[PDB]
């Protein structure tokens, strides 16, 4: 049986002129295939995954770590998404601080 | 068909 220990992570973009930034790469999502998951506890995880974290990067100070599993965003579930829905999802212009639920722990 | 992959943000 599966418990995930969840935590918070608050990002503060960083706004280059037109150019908002978060500082860090995602993968996964129902669309594609988990085998390839190169972080994954159980190879049938289609959730979306931190693979990077840039260097000086909001993300990085804010304390997301690779390999974190992004449950939320916002108030949005990020469980069962496809790629570019999560994607959107960490996107959205309007939005300075994005505040997401991950998990890098499970329970035992 | 479509392979694990990621995208920078």
């Amino acid at each position: 049986p599966v418990t995930a220990v969840v935590q918070r992570v608050e990002i503060h973009k960083l706004r280059q002129g037109e150019n908002l930034i978060l500082g860090f790469s995602i993968g996964g999502g129902i669309d594609q295939d988990p085998s390839q998951n190169p972080f994954s506890e159980d190879k049938t995880d289609k959730g979306i995954y931190v693979t990077r974290v840039s260097e000086g990067g909001p993300a990085e100070i804010a304390g997301l770590q690779i390999g974190d599993k992004i449950m939320q965003v916002n108030g949005w579930d990020m469980t069962m998404v496809t790629h570019d829905q999560a994607r959107k999802r960490l996107t959205k212009r309007s939005e300075e601080v994005v505040r997401l639920l991950v998990t890098r722990q499970s329970l035992q | 068909q479509l392979a694990w992959f990621d995208t920078d943000l």
